[PDB]
RNA sequence: GAUCAAAAAGACAUACAUAAAGACCAGGC
């Protein structure tokens, strides 16, 4: 019931600590078009609060060449804080440095 | 849910007169015809037949709005020629044109087949 | 900012003396705009005596 | 300061150039809900008994 | 078409489109997005011209004879679910067709459409407020009622209704058990949504706009060959927005309707120029810049300026006018504030807010603003003592 | 079948003056609150229209000679109040003729048999004396049709 | 009383209110509602 | 889903030319030669057969509600 | 104040002519006597607008000066802007 | 002050196609002819559809959609049928409509194509057009699926719904080499020449003709297969002259009534 | 009705309107009206508030009607002006080149609502009668309204030298006695700016005569544009093969 | 037995791993369906990086 | 505000004139 | 001995009050 809870609601952490806990992980997957799914399954979320008017985290950065799509991004308060992934880009799963 | 019926364009319900004739007070010998449930097919034929009549000073139509189907035809003729006479002679002259065209198209068909 | 400018000025009004006065009757202006003329009917013009 | 109101309607807009400046197209189903209370007189009682 | 198994899936809010088409000018990486398998859109012949003025701003004029043949004609599935349960000791919920005499809370919606088990069979049209699932709850107050003889109403009606102003035919109904083991039922209502003059279309280049009006194939400007644009978009869209790749797609795809090959739009080539396209377009007998001579549809006469036509790939958007429309007159009212409800599904009222009441201090209309914040919304009366000022 | 007016409050019971003029004792929950029809109209003994709030004289029956205010009306009965009457808190009941002023179609599936909509199948949402509202199965819309046009199917 | 269709073996079984939902000859718990008898009439529009 | 009857723009019938058009492709015609054998002159019709996407073959893989 | 010494614009401000044609049309709309000959008018706003151009409306406007005093202008004494 | 007398020359005549050339006519009369080739030529096309059992992967009104658009052979009895609204009888008779029947079930393991050849009509005259060239495909069936329905076809014309258009694209062209200057080319040399052009390859445009007005209106009228293309035209003229003979009537009743 | 769009930035974003009931599902409003509300038609929505009494309905009618709010107190300019195709068509309609035959005048005059009934005498009487766009547009201009503006392309060397009033390029606009004598109209004359041909109407004539002024320009120049049409095409985004060399040799430089 | 872990679809531990096209249809799954989401209480959840 | 700044009074002397049908 | 009544159009008997709040999430202009 503990996992099934925090995947279901999206408040990510303990339920009583949900105030401290991060929110907005695990949205319901989007069924509009087949290509509204592929860009939901591949997505990147900046934890920064949506409210802030600071424009430095939003701006497109040269290090995003080839690993993040320059054009694709939501608008409204979320501009540039949410980012799709480029086609070839492959996130690394990790290993042991033994 | 508000889409109007498809048949509402060419069908008259109870009480709508096809034609409505209203004199025009701006001008002498000017009349203004109002045709319900018609469109540019019918209005354009007549206007262009009225302008051949040398006793017709002005003729024109307009669809006031495309979503409601009616035509409004102003006609102004010279004195001692009534704008209702102008608009009837127009309609009988098309009928005498189109009856000549349907007969000439039937002759060209028989000529065309095996000839 | 649009909300702050309104709440501060909201009640200023041209009284029948034509003196502009806020909600307390305190005088903001002796005549509106100092010429006492509504702003929608004015136009641009050259003086032509000047310069 | 502001509150939800009755006798209001909201829908998309699309151009009709055939209108005047001050007219507006109002669809029939948005115009069927919204009502205007009208006081009966000897003048309009003929029209309102039909409505 | 979102997934190919959609006939099996039960999802709330599933749009689908009768006739998708893979584009005629297609990026070479769409093959790996599987966009030939599940295309969302239809090609359309697109004039760019100012025609009757109804396509001004971002609007679009459409061909109504096209829309009668299945063009952008889609299906909207909506899915409901209701869960029988056992809550109180004596309190049970059951799926059953309610009777006016035994059941208590009832509405005048037709209950004759429910079967013996209280579920609409599929293939039965239902409009807003028709009763999809009859569900009665046994009223435990009968136990709370002491010596009340046999109470006329033992059962309260919890039945679920179609969302208001949602019309449709019940497509599929299914009856299963949930986690707990209670009976559980999902119901899929669908309705076919024909593109109206409110709906919202957009190309691939960022040109979005509603439908301005629908002219029949008669009234549309036609080429010398009798081709009439399915869709006409305003030319003023282009200059300040500067989507030129919209102008080359109409160009690249007119060579790819003629040659029979599906053009290559992939972003960086140097092998495709506007100049190397046009030389291919001049060989099929067209003006190489794509302009084409049109005749007015109403009056028959040519249009002086040559008009730019080509096949272009448009998308129909989840946003339709039937779901955005709302009207409010003296409906439900909030419990605490005694003000109108919030939201479109609730028959709720629109908000008259701050910025608006500051515009009508500007107009100097005091009696529209007192009526808008008092009479139209909750009016109310209090009795106030004169000595103290408090209520009495 | 029986209505009454509460004329005394007790801890567990009411005393109720029933429509026949008898006072009965009932437990608070043994009676249901009835929606009063403040716009009821009836005829008095001289065929005048009488209404709630009217002052009437009683000219026949047990209370002949009394005067009262109409408080409630139901079928052939009137509950009246007179403050001079100490019995039953002033309430009493008189026949109105003893006083003087001082749908089946809905739900059916019908086929439109005439007019521009001829042939469409639908189901009646509302029936009227004149024009029923048919709910079209073919498209999404509801239309008003004269009831001479409709034809019920099965 | 009520005929339902199994979602696995596709065999119509007759099962009635206040019964657990299991199709005979499978054991599969998902039943479908068949289709209504009454007249549906469409425009070809 | 399935090929439209009645090409959208002009209104000619492309409904019956699909199963004849798959035949020509398996005979090693090029889509330019295929669409000319089928006799579709205008590019309003040539984009119905050329840009079509046939999902009725995918949807027939799933098994029906009733055996 | 006295009929002498009134200090206010003689013209009718567009706020006064908006509430005069409203208040007058509400009276006409309830059985109220009409000062002017009405010809083919079933609409009260058109009647009240007609009474105004003829200066027949029976209303006196009480203008509060900002210092607490007031002046009483009849709708005939004022000069109609439009 | 009187009607001009036009003339007709039929150039190509086939079973799909008619090219004729109308001369000595107004631009407005020549248009309103082709504008009647779409709308007002009556035709027979399915309208009322009743679906008994549909197990196909296509939902009910998606098949009822494709059936409408199927062309039906209208060659003759369109003259005989009456519009269903004017027809006096209750529901549908032999006089206002035609009955079709489709009973199709897939027994075999192979995928069955329901084709318009499976529409079965009560009358030999009107059938699907392909039955008079592969057959229109209504839907495909996996084994076990069954589609049976009953459909009454009516008389109507192309203003109502586009499924009554008797015609495919109706071409129209006049003044192919540009004398009248109704369209003004910025560069005259870049434009291809019309099939009907009278000009040598050397010069781009005809020289400006000040007095002229458009004549020689070139048509190409291509049928959908319902009506043979020769009788799409005869039905348009006879159907425009009947709307103009409905005016002269109801105008005459008003001039006589008003006066 | 009163008619709104959020956010309401100034007071032109709530203006009273006059209902006309039309089919389908969307509110419909003139295109000049899309300037104040700052609303383009792509999925927009606008509220509608129907005033409920004759006493509050006579406030809207004499205060907030759209013909009253034409001129803004903010910048003392008109709010609403000719917008989109019509402002492109006006210019193309007003050049010296435009000559309307007798058949195309009969249609345009039919859309003038203020037209006084008299067909004006053609500018070119013989060999064939031809009206001019400046000659028909001068029936639109209401009353006797008078203006001098200048066209956007107006060269600065022109006012100084010879040909001040002959104006070789037809840039300088003159309107004398409600008749358009010379010049091409544009944003600087029909548009919204201080002193535009629209702003002189509301000031000199009145709010009523200037309501029929917008509705005439839009109806008679939208139903004219069906003859000329307008477009953007790739041929219009392309330069000479000689210009492509001058654009590079500047970049390499 | 300590508990139950929600399983991403078409991972190595789903029942759909390694199945071909024909088998994904008998199980009524779309072969084009990318996978990589969870089924929690029937809804389809996507962990967002 | 505007429309609320002043107060309307009914003139009793003027109502006595004019031809009044209703 | 005299006398010997049938249940009066039901109007959600009306507010359709299912419209938990509360929250996060997604999108629109
Ligand atoms: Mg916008
Ligand atoms: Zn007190
Ligand atoms: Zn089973
Ligand atoms: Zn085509």
């Amino acid at each position: 019931d503990g996992l099934k809870y925090s995947l279901a609601t999206g408040n990510w952490g303990d339920q009583k600590k949900a105030h401290q806990a991060r929110a907005g992980v695990s949205q319901v997957l989007n069924r509009l078009t087949f290509a509204s799914t592929l860009s939901h399954l591949r997505r990147l979320n900046s934890p920064i609060g949506r409210d802030g008017k600071l424009a430095k985290p939003r701006q497109l950065h040269n290090t995003l060449w080839g690993m993040v799509c320059p054009a694709e991004t939501p608008e409204g308060h979320a501009v540039g804080l949410v980012k799709n992934l480029a086609l070839m880009a492959y996130i690394s799963v990790g290993s042991q440095p033994s | 849910m508000n889409a109007p019926p498809a048949f509402e364009s060419f069908l008259l319900f109870e009480g709508e007169k096809k034609i409505t004739i209203n004199k025009d007070t701006k001008v002498p010998n000017a009349c203004l015809f109002t045709i319900n449930k018609e469109d540019h097919t019918l209005g354009n034929i007549i206007k262009s037949q009225l302008l051949k009549d040398p006793q017709v000073l002005f003729a024109g139509y307009k669809v006031p709005h495309p979503l409601e189907h009616k035509i409004i035809i102003r006609v102004q003729t010279t004195p001692d020629y009534s704008p209702q006479e102008a608009f009837t002679n127009a309609i009988t002259d098309l009928i005498s044109e189109l009856s000549l065209l349907e007969e000439r198209f039937r002759v060209a068909i028989k000529d065309k087949q095996e000839g | 900012i649009q909300r702050r400018l309104i709440k501060s000025m909201e009640s200023v009004m041209v009284k029948y003396d034509a003196t502009v006065r806020n909600s307390i009757n305190q005088v903001v202006q002796l005549r509106y705009g100092e010429d006492g003329l509504a702003g929608e009917s004015v136009e641009f013009q050259n003086l032509a005596t000047l310069k | 300061m502001g509150k939800r109101v009755d006798f209001s309607a909201r829908t998309v807009i699309t151009p009709d150039p055939n209108l005047s400046i001050d007219q507006v197209g109002v669809p029939r189903s948005i115009a069927a809900n919204m009502t205007f209370a009208e006081i009966v007189t000897p003048f309009n009682i003929d029209r309102l008994q039909e409505l | 078409v979102y997934i190919t198994n959609f006939h099996v899936r039960m999802d709330t809010l599933a749009h689908v489109l009768y006739y998708p088409q893979k584009p005629l000018v297609t990026t070479r990486s769409m093959e790996y997005l599987r966009f030939r398998e599940l295309p969302a859109g239809i090609n359309s012949i697109v004039a760019i011209a100012s025609y009757t003025g109804y396509n001004q701003e971002d609007s679009v004029i459409m061909n109504r004879s096209a829309v009668d043949r299945g063009f952008f004609r889609s299906v909207f599935y909506r899915s409901y679910k209701e869960q029988e349960s056992k809550k109180g000791f004596d309190q049970e919920e059951v799926f059953e067709k309610p009777t006016r005499e035994t059941c208590q809370g009832m509405r005048h919606a037709i209950y004759d459409k429910l079967d013996d088990d209280g579920l609409i069979a599929p293939g039965v049209r239902v409009s807003g407020d028709d009763v999809i699932i009859g569900k009665t709850v046994t009223l435990p107050e009968n136990e709370d009622e002491l010596e009340g003889t046999n109470r006329r109403y033992t059962k309260r009606d919890c039945s679920t209704f179609l969302r208001t102003s949602e019309t449709g035919i019940v497509d599929q109904v299914m009856v299963t058990l949930n986690q707990e083991g209670y009976k559980f039922c999902k119901i899929r209502v669908r309705s076919v949504r024909i593109p109206q003059i409110g709906d919202k279309f957009a190309s691939r280049h960022g040109q979005k706009g509603t439908c301005g009006i629908q002219y029949r194939q008669e009234d549309m400007p036609f080429t010398c060959e009798g081709i009439t644009p399915d869709i006409i978009i305003n030319p003023h869209a282009i200059p300040s927005r500067m989507t030129i790749g919209h102008l080359i797609e109409c160009l690249q795809g007119k060579v790819s309707a003629n040659k029979g090959e599906i053009g290559d739009a992939t972003p960086f080539n140097d092998a495709v120029n506007v100049q190397k396209i046009s030389n291919l377009l001049s060989d099929y007998g067209y003006h190489l810049r794509g302009n084409e001579v049109l005749y007015n549809g109403f009056t028959g006469r040519k249009i002086t300026s040559q008009i730019f036509i080509g096949p272009t790939y448009y998308q129909r958007l989840k946003h339709m006018v039937d779901d955005k429309i709302h009207s409010r007159a003296r409906g439900p009212i909030q419990i605490l504030n005694r003000q109108p409800m919030e939201g479109r599904s609730r028959d709720g009222g629109l908000r008259f807010g701050e910025m608006e009441r500051d515009c009508q201090i500007a107009h100097g209309a005091a009696q529209f603003l007192r009526e808008r914040l008092f009479e139209a919304s909750d009016p109310y009366q209090v009795h106030v003592c004169n000595l103290c000022g408090i209520m009495a | 079948q029986t209505v009454g007016v509460i004329v005394r409050l007790e801890r567990e019971t009411f005393q109720v003056l029933n429509m026949y003029g008898k006072v009965v004792t009932v437990r608070h929950q043994a009676v249901t609150r009835k929606k009063d029809n403040r716009f009821a109209v009836a005829l008095d003994s001289e065929q005048n229209n009488i209404h709630v709030k009217d002052i009437v004289k009683v000219i026949d029956g047990p209370h002949s000679g009394r005067e009262g205010e109409i408080r409630h009306l139901f079928r052939s009965f009137a509950f009246l109040h007179c403050k001079k009457l100490v019995e039953n808190g002033g309430m009493f009941v008189c026949k109105t003729r003893h006083l003087v002023l001082a749908n089946e179609l809905i739900g059916q599936t019908v086929r439109i048999s005439q007019g521009p909509y001829k042939g469409y199948i639908g189901v009646v949402k509302d029936a009227t004396e004149s024009t029923a509202r048919v709910e079209l199965h073919s498209t999404c819309q509801t239309i008003s049709v004269d009831r001479q046009r409709l034809t019920t199917v099965g | 009383p009520m005929i339902y269709i199994c979602g696995e073996c596709h065999t119509e079984n007759e099962i009635k209110s206040r019964d657990p939902i299991r199709c005979r000859e499978c054991g599969y718990r998902i039943m479908y509602k068949k289709r209504t008898k009454r007249l549906v009439v469409f425009d070809a529009r | 889903m399935i090929i439209p009857v009645r090409c959208f723009t002009c209104g000619k019938i492309v409904g019956n030319k699909w199963e004849a058009y798959l035949g020509l492709l398996q005979a090693e015609y090029t889509e330019g030669d295929a669409l000319d054998a089928l006799g579709l002159k205008r590019y309003c019709c040539r984009r119905m057969l050329l840009a079509h996407v046939d999902l009725i073959e995918k949807l027939l893989n799933y098994a029906p509600l009733e055996k | 104040q006295a009929n002498q010494k009134r200090i206010t614009t003689p013209y009718m401000t567009k706020y006064e002519r908006a509430r005069v044609l409203g208040t007058r049309a509400l009276q006409i709309a309830m059985c109220a006597p009409v000062m002017v000959e009405l010809e083919g008018e079933t609409d009260p706003l058109l009647i009240a607008m007609k009474e105004l151009k003829a200066r027949k409306i029976p209303i006196i406007i009480r203008r509060y000066l900002p210092d607490g005093s007031y002046e009483d202008w009849g709708v005939d004494e004022l000069i109609i802007t439009d | 002050p009187y009607a001009n007398q036009p003339t007709v020359r039929i150039t190509e005549l086939t079973d799909e196609n008619v090219k004729f050339i109308i001369e000595n006519t107004d631009l407005a009369v020549a248009n309103s002819i082709r504008r009647v080739f779409i709308a007002e030529v009556p035709i027979i096309a399915i309208d009322w559809v009743q679906i008994d059992a549909n197990s196909s992967v296509l939902h009910d009104e998606f098949i009822a959609h494709r059936l409408g658009l199927i062309p039906l052979t209208s060659d003759d009895i369109v003259d005989k049928l009456q519009y269903s609204r004017d027809c006096t009888c209750e529901e549908f008779c032999p006089e206002c409509s035609v009955e079709f029947t489709l009973d199709v079930r897939c027994n075999e393991d192979q995928t069955r194509h329901v084709t318009s050849r499976d529409l079965i009509s009560n009358s030999p005259r009107v059938i699907p057009v392909t039955s008079r060239q592969d057959d229109i495909l209504i839907v495909k069936l996996r084994k076990g699926q069954e589609l049976r329905l009953r459909a009454y076809a009516k008389k109507g014309f192309g203003k109502e719904h586009a499924k009554w258009n008797p015609t495919a694209g109706v071409a129209f062209e006049y003044d192919p080499d540009n004398a009248l200057r109704h369209t003004v080319y910025p560069k005259p040399e870049e434009w291809p020449k019309s099939e009907y052009s009278e000009l040598d390859e050397d010069e781009s445009q005809a020289p400006y003709d000040p007095n002229g007005k458009p004549e020689r209106f070139y048509y190409n009228v291509e049928s959908c297969g319902s009506l043979r293309p020769e009788t799409i035209v005869l039905s348009a003229l006879s159907g425009l002259k009947k709307k103009l003979s409905d005016l002269q009537t109801q105008l005459s009743h008003e001039i006589q009534s008003d006066v | 009705v009163i008619f709104n769009r959020q956010p309401t930035l100034h007071k032109m974003s709530m203006m009273g309107h006059r209902v006309r009931i039309l089919p389908w599902s969307t509110f419909r409003l003139n295109l000049s009206v899309t300037t104040p509300y700052n609303a383009d038609f792509d999925g927009d929505e606008m509220n509608l508030h129907l005033p409920q009494s004759l006493e509050t309905r006579a406030e809207i009618q004499e205060l907030a009607m759209v013909p009253r709010m034409i001129v803004t107190p903010q910048s003392n300019r008109p709010v609403m002006g000719i917008v989109q195709d019509t402002l492109t068509a006006v210019r193309k309609f007003t050049k010296r080149d435009v000559f309307l035959e007798r058949g195309e005048v009969m249609n345009l005059l039919m859309f003038l609502s203020t037209w006084d009934g008299k067909v004006p005498q053609p500018a070119i009487l013989k060999p064939r009668p031809l009206w001019t766009g400046k000659q028909i547009f001068s029936l639109i201009i209401p009353g006797h309204i008078n203006c001098i503006r200048t066209h956007s392309t107006h060269p600065d060397d022109e006012d100084s030298g010879p040909y001040k009033h002959i104006s070789p390029g037809d840039t300088k606009v003159v309107v004398e006695n409600g008749e358009l004598i010379m010049g091409i109209l544009c944003k600087k004359s029909l548009g919204t700016s201080a002193g535009s041909l629209v702003h002189i109407s509301y000031l000199e004539m009145g709010h009523d005569i200037t309501r029929l002024f917008y509705s005439n320009i839009q109806t008679v120049i939208n139903n004219w544009l069906l003859i000329e049409g307008h477009t953007i095409g790739i041929g219009d985004s392309i330069a000479d093969s000689k210009t492509y060399q001058d654009i590079q040799n500047t970049i390499k430089k | 037995f300590i508990g139950k872990i929600p399983i991403m679809l078409r991972s190595t531990y789903c029942l759909l791993n390694g199945l071909t096209d024909r088998d994904l249809c008998e199980l009524n799954e779309c072969p084009l369906d990318p996978g990589g989401y969870f089924i929690i209480n029937g809804s389809e959840k996507v962990l967002i990086a | 505000a505007g429309t609320g700044c002043f107060d309307l009074l009914l003139d009793a002397e003027k109502c006595k004139y004019g031809m009044e049908i209703p």
